[PDB]
RNA sequence: CGCGGGGUGGAGCAGCCUGGUAGCUCGUCGGGCUCAUAACCCGAAGAUCGUCGGUUCAAAUCCGGCCCCCGCAACCA
């Protein structure tokens, strides 16, 4: 039950990218939630800047970071595919 | 016997300086007492264009000059035989204030040949009164029929009083004869005088639709930021209000202009193009874009770019000469007999070398350099990127004194 | 889980991704012009970023609790 730092900077290049996110919502994003068990929700929320603090919430404390890291890795892998740079500074 | 029905087109609205007797005018003749009463509606925000069908009717026996009305027949001249109808028309309107003046133009959408209600109680100069004249006066409505409202009881000299300065104002200039009508909308006393003055209409013939216009966008809130969850993204639809004519469902193929994106010394504002998915008409949406208040047109936006009023002055035009920095500006001006600043009546300097003035095209105000003195024409360079469509236009022009601004007149660019 | 600009010297601010130099366009006393100066020559002037805890090698820059203003913002006597 521990909240985390979890603040990164993502970038996506194409104009259709705005919708392309929903395309790869219909394709890519699934099961990551149930990768583990007993969580609440998943969220991506801005720092009031192009930086977004994300969130993964569950009872198991440590796995937070683990899972947290995995979610970052998503865009990373997506970057290795879809030209998505999750890079902060 | 009369029951023909012919040509019920071209609706008419009423606007002016704040609380000049507009709402009471669009509602002026509607119901009787039971239910359906008073004025306006439950929501005072700009919305609900048409009042739909308005009864306008007269009798036979009772004489023409003093008689026209909504409520069935007349109990003043007596009741014998069925009354005669005039025509089927809505009543539109638009708000305006320091903030809301713009709505005037867009509120003139369903409003063709608006009827104008001037003041009585309030004096002639007001910010949005002359603002009303020098702005709206070019919109193409010469059908404005001046109606003095807001007068209850005084020493009765008030009537002809409100007639005087107006007699000095128009008719010696553009906008030929405009009927001026004394009334009190306040007490429902003396309305028949407003219809007996208004019945006239302006001369120029016009067409229905299918032309090359441009709408301007308007207010809307910036929908919940990601803070909850990345969810709640329909794209963050935001929408505007129309001024001139239209065609169909199709609205935004191009978002002109767009984001700075920095880039060294000279920064261009780069537009973003898309086809339309949404177009909100209200609590539920429409196919075309309806004017008035909050409307939401399909725009796909993470809650960043929408720039909730970070970048003000929403600007929309169509096409372009295509190059992100395009500056050549040739303007033939007019201005005014004398200069009009703040309350001051004293003259301000004429054309001098390399003076700087606000060249504001649309909802942008852009730095401009009046430079070359051509006599009554000037060349004025701009910084932030913008695209004019045609030679026909009204440039808004201001003056620089110590971080402050004063509008000094008008001119038009010729492409 | 619908509230939006803000307050980075006494007018407007792209300050809150680039963790610790600080003004573009204001107002002022002391010199001002062997021609009147709202066009300006010398930017002298004085540093609480409005309360706060924490984080702190320091806070102009953060999460929150406190906020006094304008709110549905362009052809503005
Ligand atoms: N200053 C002033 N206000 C008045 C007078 N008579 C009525 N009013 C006010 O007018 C208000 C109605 O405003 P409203 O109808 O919304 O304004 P409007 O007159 O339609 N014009 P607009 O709405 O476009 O500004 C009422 O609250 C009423 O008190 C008057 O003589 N002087
Ligand atoms: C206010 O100063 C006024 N003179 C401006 C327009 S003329 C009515």
């Amino acid at each position: 039950k521990v909240k985390m730092s979890g603040l990164i900077t993502v970038r996506t290049n194409e104009p259709l990218g705005v919708e392309k996110i929903k395309e790869v919502i219909s394709k890519a994003l699934e099961n990551i939630e149930q990768d583990y068990e007993s969580l609440l929700n998943i969220k991506i929320y801005t720092i009031g800047a192009p930086r977004y603090r994300v969130d993964v919430v569950g009872t198991n404390p440590k796995e937070a970071s683990e899972a947290l890291n995995q979610i970052i890795s998503n865009l990373i892998k997506i970057g290795k595919e879809e030209n998505v740079d999750i890079s902060v500074v | 016997m009369a029951w023909p029905k012919v040509q019920p087109e071209v609706n008419i609205g009423v606007v002016g300086h704040v609380d000049h007797g507009k709402t009471t005018l669009v509602q002026a003749i509607t119901g009787i007492w039971t239910s359906k009463h008073s004025e306006e509606l439950k929501r005072g925000m700009t919305i609900k264009l048409g009042y739909a069908e308005t009864n306008i009717g007269v009798c036979e026996s009772c004489k023409k000059p003093e008689a026209y009305v909504t409520e069935p027949s007349c109990k003043s001249c007596g009741s014998d035989d069925e009354p005669k109808f005039l025509r089927r028309i809505s009543f539109i309107d638009a708000p305006g204030h320091e903030v809301l003046m713009a709505t005037m133009l867009s509120g003139a959408a369903l409003m063709d040949g608006a009827i104008l209600v001037v003041a009585a109680n309030e004096p002639f100069p007001q910010p949005q009164t002359r603002e009303h004249f020098v702005a709206l006066g070019i919109i193409g409505v010469k059908n404005l029929i001046i109606v003095q409202n807001k007068v209850d009881v005084v020493s009765k000299e008030e009537a002809l009083s409100q007639y005087r300065q107006i007699k000095q104002f128009t008719k010696g200039t553009w906008a030929e004869n405009v009927p001026i009508i004394p009334v009190s909308a306040l007490h429902k006393i003396n309305i028949d005088s407003l219809i007996e003055g208004i019945e006239e209409y302006i001369k120029t013939p016009y067409r229905d639709l299918s032309q090359k216009p441009v709408m301007l966008v308007i207010r809307s809130f910036d929908v919940n930021k990601p803070g909850t969850q990345f969810n709640e993204l329909k794209g963050g639809v935001i929408g505007g209000s129309i001024i001139q004519g239209l065609f169909k469902v199709d609205q935004e193929i191009k978002v002109l202009p767009g984001l700075r994106v920095e880039k060294q010394g000279k920064v261009s504002y780069e537009p973003i193009f898309t086809k339309i998915s949404s177009i909100r008409f209200g609590d539920e949406e429409f196919k075309e874009a309806k004017p008035g208040g909050l409307v939401a047109i399909g725009t796909y936006l993470d809650p960043s770019l929408t720039k909730a009023d970070n970048l003000l002055g929403s600007i929309i035009t169509l096409a372009d000469a295509e190059v992100p920095v395009l500056w050549n500006i040739r303007i033939k001006y007019n201005l005014l007999e004398r200069v009009v600043g703040a309350k001051e009546m004293l003259k301000v300097d004429p054309i001098r070398a390399k003076e700087t003035l606000m060249l504001s095209v649309g909802s942008s105000t852009t730095l401009g350099i009046v430079t070359s003195v051509k006599k009554d024409e000037i060349e004025v360079e701009l910084r932030r990127p913008v695209a004019v469509w045609s030679n026909n236009i009204r440039t808004v022009i201001s003056r620089q004194i110590a971080g402050r601004w004063r509008m000094i007149g008008w001119g038009l660019v010729e492409i």
